[PDB]
This record gives C-alpha cells, structure tokens and sequence, in this order.
C-alpha cells in the first residue's frame, strides 16, 4: 500500500524500486546522518537513567574506525608469515 | 538517474543483450588476470 | 617502467571501458546515411 | 526548406527515405550496397 | 618582406601613443589622482559596475609590467 | 582613429620604467658577489670530493 | 510544550551490545547462537591475523579494566548524584 | 628522468586521469538538424567512406559489429593524435589499457567460434589435407600461435606509440644542448624533428587501422 | 528593475546580493557548464563557415591545463637559480 | 521546425584571440594597448621562469608550424569541399 | 618505528584529519528543555562550578572572556583524554596546533595592555622602586622573559603529552618481549602500565587548567 | 620528528580555529544558570 | 509541570528569573556573586 | 548558507566585533610566521 518503506520491509525483487524511489542529493545525506544520530540519541541517551551503554558504543566505534585507518602500517609485523 | 537511464539504456539495450554477451565474459577474465598480477606484485613487495 | 607500478590499473581500465562502450556508442550511433 | 528541417522532417516528407528498424535493427540500419 | 608597411603603420600610432608625458598636463593627472583618492576615502566608488573596475585593473597591470621590463634592462 | 591618452597613465608609466631600471642595476650589483663566492667555495668542495675519490676510490 | 522521557531506554547485554539482536535470532537458534557466532567471528579475526597483537593491545586492556572498575564501583552513586541535582533544582525553584 | 610523461597524473590526491580519456568524446559532436556545419559533415562523410570500405568482406551476421569497430578506431585515432601536443598524456601507453581493450574482443570472437561451428573451428587447427607425416608438429604450432594473438595485438600498439614520444623528447633535448655549442646543428635536428612529427601523425592512425582490421578478419574467420 | 543580472551588470556594493541570489547545487553546476559549452558552440562553431579559431581555442586551452598540471616537476631544472 | 545559422560567427585576430577584447579596450588606449599588454605578460612569464624552456618547447613549435602551414595552404579548399558536400546532398535529394 | 602515531593520517589522498578534531564537539551536547538527562546536568554543574572558581579574581572588564577560557579548557581536556585510547590520534602533539592556539591569545592580551594603560604597561617592565644601581640589567630580563611566554606556554603542553604516549608504547612492547621469556615480569610491567595510564588521565587535565590559568592571569595583569 | 614535516600545518591550524572559535562557542553558549 | 517546560517557559512563568541581555550582554549574562 | 549564517552569526556577532578585535591580529601574525617557516624549509629542501 506504499511506495517507500523501510529498506527491511521492501523485497529483493522490488529492491531496485526502493533504490530508485529514494533520493541521493547531499541534502538527503545530511537528512540521513541526522536521522541516525537522533535515533541513537532519543533511544539510548535522552532517557532519565541513561547508562554506560548509552555512550560506550560510540567510543568502541571510533576505536574500530581508527583501527581500520591503520591497517596498512600493520601488515609489516605479523608474527607468522603464512596465515 | 532517470535522465541517465533514458539516455543510455533506450538505444544501447539491443547491443548488451543480443550481441555483447560474449565480451562481458572476456572482461571478467580480464578482471581475473589483473587481480592475479596485482596480488603477485603486492606479495613480492610486501616481502622487501 | 612506470607502466608496471600496477597501483593505477583499475581506474585506467574502468574509464577506458566507460568511454569505449558508452559515449561513442552514443555519438556515432546518431550519424546518418546519404 | 531543407536547412530548416531534420531527419524526422524527412520521415515526414519522404517515408521512402525511412531507415526501417525491423529488417535492420542495428547500425547503420541497412546494408552496405 | 612586409616589415616596412606595418612598421610604418605602427609608427603612426607610436609617435602619438608611445609619447612621454608633458610637464603641462601633470596638473590634470595629479588632480585626477586626488579625485580618485576622494572617491576612495568616503567609500563612494563602491557603487561602480564590474566591467569598469576590471578594465581599470587590467590597465593597472599593464602599467605594472613595465617594472619587470626595466628589470629586463637590468 | 587613435584615442588620446588619459594623462594619468602617461604619468604612471615611465616613472615605473625608470624605477625598474634602477631596481635592476641595484639587484645586479648587490647579487654578483654572493653568488661568485658561493660558487667558488663549492669549487673548493668539488676539488675536495675529487681528491676524496682519488684516495677513496 | 515539550514531551517527557522513558525511565530507561533499550536494555543492553554486556553493557555494549543490544539484546534486540538476540531476540531477532531467537527463532532459528534461540539462545546459544549469538554467543558462538561472536566467538567464531573473533577466533577468525585472530587466526588469519586481521588483528595482529602488539603493545597497544595491552594498553587497551588496561584502560578498559580501569574503566569497568570505575563504573562498577561508582555508577549508581553518580546516578543518584545526578537525580539529586535534578530534584534539587526542582525544589530550590519549587 | 624522462619516463615522467608516462607517470599517471593527479594534480592532487584525487582520481583525475579519467578525464584525459573522455575529452576526445566532444571533438566529435552529434548532429540533430538534417544539414549541419562543416566539422560534422566532414566526419560524417569520412565514416560513411571508411565503413563502406572495410566492412565489405564480412558476411551478414558479422556485419553487426560496425559500431564497435569504427568507435574503437575513432577513439584510438583521437587519443594517439592528441597525445602529440607539447605536454599531453597518452592514455594508451598505459599498457593496462591496451590489454583491457584487446583481450575481451579476441576472447569473445573465439567464443562465437566455439559456440557455433564447433567442429569447424576445431578444424581450423589443421590446414586442409596437409601431409599426414607431421600433424602434431602443426597442430601444436597453430594452437600456440593462436593464444599469441591478443598479446601482440596490444603490445605492438603500446610500444610503437611510446617510442615516438621518447625519441622526440630526446632529439629536442640534444637540440638545446647543441644550441649551447653552435647554430646549424640545431636547425638540422629541428628539421629532423619535423619529419619525425609527421611520421608520428601517420603511425598514430596506421595502428588504428591495423588494430580494428586484425579484429575484423578475426571475426571473419570465427563468425 | 531585476534581482538577478549578468555578474558584469551587478555592482560591487550589491556584489554579495548577486552572490546570494544565485544557487550552488551541483545541478546548478551542470546547468552552468552546459551554458558555457553552448555559448562557445553556438557562437564560434555552429556557423556555416566555421574556421580554425572555432576549434583552436579548446586545443590551446587543454595545452595550458596540462601545463599547469605539470608545474611541480619543472621547478627542478630552471636554468638560473635567482629569478 | 529548426532555426538557421549565421554566415560566420565572431571574427577573430591571429586566428586565436577574439577582437571584442580589443574594442572593449578601445576607450582607454584604443589600439596599441592589448598588443603591448600581451608582450609584457609574456616577457614576464619568461623572465621569472614561470615557463622554463626545454625540448617540448621546440616540439610544440614544430607541431604548430606544421599546422599553420597546412591550414594556410588547404583551408578554403576544404571549406568549398564541405559546402560542396552540402549542396550535393541538397541536389541529390532535390 | 614508533613516531608513526604522530604522523598525520589520511586514509587516502583526502583531507581527513579535520574530523579527528571536531569529533569531541558532540560528546558535549546542548540542552533545549529546562531539565534534561544526566550527561548534560553533570557537565552543566561542572561548568558552573569551575567558572565560579577561576573567574573570581578578574575585574569586571576582564570577565568577558569566560566563554573563550572555558571552551579552550573543555576542548583540550577532551582531546587529551580521547587520545589515550588504543589507536587514537592526539591533534595537540602536532606542535603547529599548539602554536596557533597560544600566540593569538598572548598577543591580543599584550595589545589590550598597550592600547590602554600604556604608561602603566610600560611600567610593569620596572618593578617598583628597585635599586637604581641595576635598572638596565632588570629591564632587559623582564623584557626577554616576556616574549618567552607563548613559546613555553605551548611547548610545555606539547611535549608533556607526547612523552606519555611514547612511554606507554615502549613499556607495552617490552612487556610482550619479556612475555617471550617469562610470566611474572609481564604482570609487573602491566601494573606499571596501569599506574602510568592513571597518571596520564591526570596530566591531561592538569595541563588544561595550567594553560587557561596562565592565560587568565596574563589577562589579569594587562587588562 | 614528524611534527616538523611542515606540509600539513595549514589544515591542522585552520581546523583547530574552526573548532575552538565556532562549535564550542555555540554549545557552551547555551548552558544555563542555577 | 517542570519537566515538560523549557527556559522560555520560565521566562513565561517567572520574569524575575530572566537573564536580561542589556546589563550583561555576554555569557553567563550575569556576574559571579 | 542562510541556515549557516542564522546559526553562527546571530549569537556570535558581539564577540568577533567588540571583544575579539585583538585576536585576529594575532592570527595574522601566526599566518606570517607559518608562511616564513614553510618557505624556509621549502627552500632548504629544494637545495638538496
Ligand atoms: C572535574 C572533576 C573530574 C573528576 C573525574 C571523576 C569522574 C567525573 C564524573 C564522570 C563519571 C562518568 C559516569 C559513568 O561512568 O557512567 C555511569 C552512570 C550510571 O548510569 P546508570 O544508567 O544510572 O547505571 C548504569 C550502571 O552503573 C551499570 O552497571 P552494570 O552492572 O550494568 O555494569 C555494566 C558494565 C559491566 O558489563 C561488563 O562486564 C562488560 C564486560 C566487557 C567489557 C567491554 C568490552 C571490552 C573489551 C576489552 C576487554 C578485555 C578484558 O558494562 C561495561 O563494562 C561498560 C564498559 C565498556 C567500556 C565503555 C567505556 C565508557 C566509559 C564512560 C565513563 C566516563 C568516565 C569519564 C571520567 C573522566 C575521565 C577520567 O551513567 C550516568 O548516570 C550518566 C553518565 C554521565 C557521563 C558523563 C560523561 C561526561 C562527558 C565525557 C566526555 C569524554 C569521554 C571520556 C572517555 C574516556
Ligand atoms: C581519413 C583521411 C585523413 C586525411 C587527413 C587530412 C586532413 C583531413 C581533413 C581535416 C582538415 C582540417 C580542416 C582545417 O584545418 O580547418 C580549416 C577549415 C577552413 O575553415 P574556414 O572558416 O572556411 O576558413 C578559415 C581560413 O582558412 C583561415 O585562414 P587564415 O588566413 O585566417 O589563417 C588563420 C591562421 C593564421 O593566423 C596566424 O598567423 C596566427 C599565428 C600564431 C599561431 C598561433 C600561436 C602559436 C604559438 C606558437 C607559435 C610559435 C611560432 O590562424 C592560425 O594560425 C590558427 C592555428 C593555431 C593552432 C590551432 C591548431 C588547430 C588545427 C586544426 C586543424 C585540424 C587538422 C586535422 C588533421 C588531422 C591530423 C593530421 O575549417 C573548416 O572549414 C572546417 C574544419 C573541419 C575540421 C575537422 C576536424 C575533425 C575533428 C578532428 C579532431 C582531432 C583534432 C586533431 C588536432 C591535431
């Protein structure tokens, strides 16, 4: 009953239908990053008894980010050659 | 992308389907080979 | 031989493709007959 | 005139100059006699 | 060769445009300069159109190149 | 049809000309000795390198 | 003219990963699918050396030990601390 | 010192070289009126001509590749000319481009030849009624000098092009260096350079014809 | 009598007025490159007696482009040091 | 339903630079401003070595000499050639 | 081998490192309701406190810089903590950042001191009623140890931070290497590492206070 | 000392500025009083 | 209530809690007594 | 950019004009110095 649905709702056959019904302009990129931040915020943070997990996630995410950034310079000391 | 598809898929359809079936295979082979060679040189310089 | 610093092969190839099998097949596909 | 016209205008004035798309779907839409 | 015709055609404009300035119009030029300073200080030249300022700056750079020209002589 | 010069520019030009002539002569004079000496001392250095490879071939 | 909040949002396992994952996975393996899943993900990363081990490893271990110590010892103290500041502003105004 | 001109350029850390390749695309605009200006009428005539000439032999099925062949030859004839300029880049001398332009075509031809005409394509490995003394010593040679097709089909063009650029660079350098000494030698080498420049203007198209002709008849065989 | 005018028409005082009345989205970038190409085309090319200058310009432009691209690698052989 | 064309578009000087430049510059210096302008631009580029000279210089010189030779010797021949093709299509249809 | 972590990163040929710097900006969100959650109430209290404490001495004119000082200290206290993590980057140890954060402030203070209070600012070069035997040997010292302000004001912080990262890297490396030999030494060095880690958690804020306090009283003088 | 490969100083500085004098002066400018 | 309100809502209910912008244009819009 | 200016020029105006007149000068000095030093090292490595 709807053209645009949550990408999980849509099927594989109409997969490209979803890919083409949606927009791509940078404004529609900010209007996505914002939605992500605000889902996280209003679901795990903006609550009267926020906990560690309300924060630890972004930290342990930034961690993996800056680990991926560094993969190149770390292929030079693998303790074993044939992995 | 609608202008894009309506500029490069109306005319160029009968070619990619009927004729050029046999060149895409070749391009896959090309990808195979380039992968192999880049991997080989990456290996040999990872050594030094 | 800088044709052997393989770093760039991917892009060169892909762009060659994009050109040889898109643009000209658009332009020349429009030329006409006497 | 001529210069003010296009290929479709020739489709309009002369249907016998038409490069039919059935017997010759490809380019140049006809053989090389 | 055709050096003579066009060289004379150029002398025609040269003896009237490559001419040094006279000690008589120096007043006119200094006064125009002061009027430029007037238009500048108050912020009234800021009502100009672009093309005019473009022209002015291009001829300014024209005058400027002669400085490097003198360096060439050096 | 020539167009008479606006005098502003006829003034602005030849002044700058002779300014640049002076600048050029000054640069020439001020610069000659430093380059002369740097190159001559580099010549000392290259003779030293020559004798080096003579004894350390 | 503003909305209120819940009492506590999405509950979480290990304090790091949400549970909704687990439930979404309940139908097929139920309970002991996610844990072995992660164990395998990690033994894989380690085996093929997608993650080589160095000093920074132990630095991370130490920082994390410190942090968990701190929280598991001071958490609710800080929570009541903050709720106290809130009720205190409420009163000092009220 | 001079392989520089073959180094892949990026004015900064971004993917530019994919613009050195599509630039020609617009020295060959497309018409919409019936009659048009000069620059289009000329190329139009040129193309009618060259097609009517080269695609004569092929059979009717094989006459579906006109687009591909003439586009191939047009693209290459552009690139290899443009590359002549003072400080321009030849995206062909990047051997990879030549391999990626050669292989698929040759392979797809062979595949049309072995999908249809199986027994006969197999047969082209044995010339008709040769002495029955040497069969293996012949069906080894034909089958090794088959796979040799694309390799040369590319490398020829590649190195052919490269050599001209290198030779002109070097001759001009020695020109300046002799100018340090004397005057007349410089003019000698400059005239030499003019000759070389013309010869390159020539090879840069000779090779396009070679390429898309080799391919044309490779399709003639295995069609 | 108009808000938007040819950037030459507009003045320096209202310079920012022009800078802010105009758009900047990539669509409005293609819709500029196109206008440039088509001015050149319909003014120097699409005429019944097009000449060299109808073409030589783009060539001698590409030249300077690929010269600027190369400036870095050419500061290493200037015949004279103090310029 | 299409528009016609001019007989020849923007006239040009040296075959490379347009004249509109010159006229735009007429008011202030009239005639002999642009030429010395360019001469100075170029002597500047050369003097400060924004343009160092090498082999590619002479390569460019040779290519350009060739090209101008070709055009100044074959231009109108090609022009009438093309107009002939046009009139010939017109007739062969007409 | 290990200055690596100070090398400026760009995952590819693009300007990334300007994102390692604005990330903290959102570990300190801004409130819109009157009451809010915990993570905001806490920092709010913290800031009220620290301001009421440090901006006491300053006069009324000098009380316009509260924003700048507390933002400075917040930014730095964030960066220098975050940098602790396993594989994180400290955008401060890039000495240039420290110079660009130090100089303008010191200079603008001096300029407020010499735009107003000219005679008196000049006077602060001569302590009150010193022996008239040595005046020059004192108004040389004061005026040389003035310009020395920003240099140290930055370098102190810079190198202070750097040293901790370097020391932890090295201790952990020797930890692994001794683990090759034996077990107990590793635990020794691990506990050592815990201590060092805490001490760094500490200095990373001590230095912020130092910095924005030095500045505060430099404004106290030349206000 | 990689703090001396001066290539990068411009961006580091500019970004430091952008941050220290924009974002925080926005966030903290919104904090409230008891 | 309280939690459903904002700072502007306090401007609304209590004008005496107003942090006036004239006598203290800067932050924290009042002195530190 | 209108949202940008209305987020970062309504509040932050009285600061850049009234107070921070004296820090921008310092930043210009900072630019001076960084220019000088980058030029010096560029010179010294152009040598080698
Ligand atoms: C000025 C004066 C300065 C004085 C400094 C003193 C401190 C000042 C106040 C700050 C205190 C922080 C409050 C706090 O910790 O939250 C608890 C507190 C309690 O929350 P709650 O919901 O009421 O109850 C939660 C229960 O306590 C939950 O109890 P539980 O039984 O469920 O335990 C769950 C726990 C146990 O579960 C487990 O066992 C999991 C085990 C696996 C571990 C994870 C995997 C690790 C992989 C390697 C391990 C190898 C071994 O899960 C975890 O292990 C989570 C840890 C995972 C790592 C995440 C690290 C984030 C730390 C954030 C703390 C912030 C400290 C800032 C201090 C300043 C710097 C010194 O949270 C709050 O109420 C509000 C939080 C306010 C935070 C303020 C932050 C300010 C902004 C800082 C920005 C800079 C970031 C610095 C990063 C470094
Ligand atoms: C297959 C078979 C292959 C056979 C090949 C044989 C040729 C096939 C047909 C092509 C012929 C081209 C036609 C032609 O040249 O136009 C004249 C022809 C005559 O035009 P018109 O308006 O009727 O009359 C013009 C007068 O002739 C004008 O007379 P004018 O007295 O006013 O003289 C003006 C001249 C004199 O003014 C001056 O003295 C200026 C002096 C300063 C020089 C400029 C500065 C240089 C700085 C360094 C100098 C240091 C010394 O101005 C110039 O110097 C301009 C030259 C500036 C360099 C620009 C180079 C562009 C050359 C374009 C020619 C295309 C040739 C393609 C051939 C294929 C490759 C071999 O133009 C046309 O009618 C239609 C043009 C059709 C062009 C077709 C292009 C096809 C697409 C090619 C794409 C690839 C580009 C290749 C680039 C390499």
């Amino acid at each position: 009953p709807l053209k645009d649905r949550r990408l999980l709702e849509v099927k594989l056959g109409e997969l490209p239908s979803w890919i083409l019904m949606r927009d791509f302009t940078p404004s529609g990129i900010a209007g996505a990053f914002q939605r992500g931040y605000y889902r996280y915020y209003n679901k795990y943070v903006n609550v009267k008894k926020g906990s560690v997990a309300g924060l630890s996630m972004v930290l342990a995410a930034y961690v993996v980010f800056n680990y991926c950034r560094s993969y190149k310079e770390l292929k030079h000391e693998r303790l074993r050659k044939y992995h | 992308l609608q202008s894009l598809i309506k500029n490069v898929w109306i005319p160029l359809k009968p070619y990619y389907t009927q004729v050029y079936q046999e060149i895409w295979v070749g391009m896959g082979l090309m990808g195979f080979i380039v992968y192999k060679i880049r991997s080989a040189d990456k290996r040999s310089k990872a050594l030094k | 031989m800088p044709q052997l610093d393989t770093s760039t092969w991917f892009i060169t190839i892909t762009s060659m493709i994009m050109t040889l099998f898109i643009l000209f097949q658009l332009k020349i596909s429009n030329y006409s007959y006497p | 005139p001529f210069d003010q016209m296009t290929i479709e205008d020739l489709n309009e004035v002369f249907p016998e100059t038409k490069l039919d798309k059935k017997k010759y779907p490809y380019w140049p839409h006809r053989p090389i006699e | 060769t055709y050096s003579k015709p066009r060289l004379a055609t150029f002398w025609h404009y040269a003896k009237v445009e490559l001419v040094p300035p006279t000690p008589a119009e120096i007043p006119t030029a200094i006064q125009s300069l002061k009027k430029i300073v007037n238009s500048a200080q108050t912020g009234s030249f800021k009502q100009l159109t672009v093309k005019e300022a473009l022209l002015n700056g291009l001829v300014a750079t024209e005058v400027l190149m002669w400085f490097y020209v003198g360096e060439i002589i050096a | 049809p020539p167009v008479q010069v606006s005098p502003l520019i006829k003034l602005g030009r030849y002044s700058a000309l002779f300014l640049g002539v002076a600048y050029g002569a000054k640069r020439y004079n001020y610069l000659k000795p430093r380059a002369e000496e740097e190159r001559r001392i580099a010549a000392e250095e290259k003779k030293k390198q020559d004798e080096l490879k003579r004894i350390e071939r | 003219p503003v909305p209120p909040l819940p009492e506590h949002g999405g509950k979480v396992r290990l304090g790091l990963i949400p549970e909704e994952f687990f439930q979404f996975l309940y139908p097929k393996t139920g309970v002991t699918g996610p844990y072995v899943l992660g164990t395998g993900l990690i033994l894989y990363l380690l085996s093929k050396e997608i993650y080589v081990i160095t000093a920074e490893t132990f630095s991370a271990i130490s920082t994390i030990g410190v942090l968990v110590y701190i929280v598991k010892k001071y958490g609710a103290s800080i929570g009541a601390f903050a709720d106290k500041l809130n009720e205190q502003k409420i009163a000092q105004l009220e | 010192n001079l392989f520089a001109s073959f180094i892949a350029p990026t004015m900064m850390g971004l993917p530019i070289v994919t613009l050195i390749i599509m630039f020609p695309s617009l020295l060959f605009p497309t018409p919409k009126r019936l009659i048009n200006n000069r620059t289009i009428s000329i190329q139009q005539w040129l193309i009618q001509l060259t097609s009517k000439q080269m695609m004569a032999i092929h059979n009717q099925k094989g006459q579906t590749w006109s687009l591909m062949l003439m586009s191939l030859i047009m693209f290459i004839g552009s690139t290899n000319i443009l590359g002549l300029l003072p400080h321009s880049f030849t995206p062909t001398t990047q051997l990879s481009m030549n391999l990626g332009m050669a292989i698929p075509l040759w392979s797809a031809t062979v595949f049309t030849g072995f999908r249809y005409k199986t027994k006969t394509s197999l047969a082209h490995f044995l010339p008709q009624g040769t002495p029955a003394l040497l069969i293996p010593m012949l069906v080894i040679i034909e089958t090794i000098s088959l796979f040799i097709q694309p390799v040369a089909l590319a490398v020829r063009l590649t190195a052919n092009i490269t050599a001209g650029h290198l030779l002109i660079h070097l001759i001009g350098g020695a020109t300046l260096a002799l100018l340090n000494i004397n005057t007349m030698t410089a003019f000698i080498t400059f005239t030499i350079l003019i000759l070389l420049t013309i010869l390159e203007f020539a090879v840069a198209l000779i090779q396009a014809y070679v390429f898309t002709l080799l391919v044309s008849l490779y399709l003639h065989d295995n069609t």
